[PDB]
């Protein structure tokens, strides 16, 4: 599963 | 003054950098973790994720999967700022006349894309879009930063690594030429590059040999990654534009001592365990931020440090203002005999086309009664001498493959030598 982290 | 941007998830909102998102494997759309009840901690446990709309038909999610010190050694040093050597020029003022006045001997930083004639995608362009237009099945060259080795893999396999939390490895893509892909239509080099490029000006349309596929590069650098010192193949000048993130450049002037040290350093098998900036006098530290464009002259030894995820576009070109340096770098590259992966294809073929153009310029100078500028005459002599070495009876077999079709080097060399002698009075 491709994910996008936070910041 | 609104504009149109993509939106994601069920809420149909633009991307939020502060919100964790996961992409559905079926509809290829990203959904906010809070919106679809997926927590970032539990994300790695999933194998295949399907959003509830896709779970209705495509089945439920497969929720069962069954060099750091070197970077610290880079900011440990106190390098001088690039403001001493790197000039800040607006894109509009970076014209052909500016290049002739200054000679392009030091790197040029253009903070704003305006005036450069550069065409790049909007900042709402992501690595997921890079995969779609380049091609998920296209094989790419991925560099293992920690191991300082290269390996080939599918682009979809690298982008899976890029969009995974808690990356165990440090992998970069710095050699990805997309001029043969759909993404090529989205990127156009700066107009100053096209004016100065030998290939853009002097490579025939009907030439049997392919043009040097060095015009459009895409770089995907992960956080806390590093690229070692190197010289671009054939001394080609380069332009770098940072679409997202930022990059730090460590530039070394191509002095005679520094070029010799680089050749001996790069030739050593343990060059990855040796910090090259120790051996040089001055190593300027330059920060290229988002939306900024950096132009690197011929022969400059540069390395990059990437503090955040960075997407950049780059291109290589040859110009007439650094003919001597380009030949010197090519000679160093030939002696090193390193891997032909980041090389400059048909470098000699461009020189033969440039030499033919110079001979036509010499004939035009005789007809127009105005001799060529001195740097062209010196560059003609430099290229003419290289032609003799390439087409010598004991060395023709090495350089015959890059010789253009219907080219008679003996006539070209003799004509150039006479024109240089005539134009030397
Ligand atoms: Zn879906
Ligand atoms: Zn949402």
């Amino acid at each position: 599963p491709r994910v996008k982290a936070a910041q | 003054n609104m504009a149109t941007v993509p939106v994601y998830c069920v809420c149909r909102l633009p991307y939020d950098v502060t919100r964790f998102m996961i992409e559905c494997d079926a509809c290829k759309d990203w959904f906010h973790g809070s919106c679809v009840g997926v927590e970032e901690e539990e994300a790695p446990d999933i194998d295949i994720y399907h959003c509830p709309n896709c779970e209705k038909t495509h089945g439920k999610s497969t929720l069962k999967k069954k060099s750091q010190l070197f970077i610290k050694e880079l900011r440990s040093r106190t390098f001088p700022s690039a403001e001493d050597v790197v000039a800040r020029v607006p894109g509009s003022q970076l014209t052909l006349g500016y290049m002739e006045e200054h000679g392009f001997t030091e790197p040029i930083l253009v903070p704003k894309k305006d005036g450069l004639g550069l065409a790049v995608p909007a900042p709402t362009f992501y690595v997921s879009d890079v995969e779609n237009y380049v091609g998920p099945e296209r094989s790419v060259d991925v560099t293992d930063v920690t191991k300082q080795k290269d390996c080939k893999m599918k682009l979809k396999e690298f982008v899976d690594y890029y969009y995974s939390t808690n990356r165990k490895r440090v992998l970069n893509v710095t050699n990805l030429e997309f001029s043969d892909t759909r993404m090529s239509s989205f990127v156009e080099p700066p107009d100053i590059v096209k004016k100065l490029s030998w290939v853009e000006n002097y490579w025939p349309d009907d030439a049997l040999l392919a043009k040097p596929k060095v015009t459009k590069y895409c770089l995907i650098c992960v956080k806390d990654s590093y690229t070692d010192f190197h010289i671009d193949s054939g001394g080609a000048s380069a332009w770098y534009h940072v679409l997202k993130g930022e990059k730090t450049f460590y530039l070394i002037r191509p002095a005679s001592a520094n070029i010799s040290l680089y050749e001996r350093w790069r030739s050593a098998s343990n060059h990855s365990e040796m910090f090259f900036a120790d051996q040089v006098d001055k190593c300027y530290k330059c920060i290229v931020k988002q939306g900024q464009t950096l132009f690197i002259p011929s022969g400059w030894i540069y390395a990059t440090l990437t503090p955040v995820d960075c997407l950049a576009f780059a291109g290589h070109f040859l110009h007439s203002l650094s003919v001597e340096m380009q030949m010197r770098a090519y000679e160093v590259e030939r002696r090193l005999k390193l891997g032909s992966l980041t090389q400059f294809p048909n470098f000699e073929t461009a020189c033969w086309y440039m030499g033919k153009h110079l001979l036509e310029a010499f004939k035009g100078s005789h007809k127009s009664g105005k001799q060529l500028p001195p740097h062209l005459v010196q560059g003609a002599k430099i290229l003419n001498g290289a032609f003799r070495s390439w087409t010598k009876k004991q060395a023709l077999a090495e350089h015959e493959d890059e010789l253009p079709e219907h080219f008679k080097p003996s006539q070209l060399i003799k004509d150039l030598a006479k024109e240089i002698r005539l134009s030397e009075n």
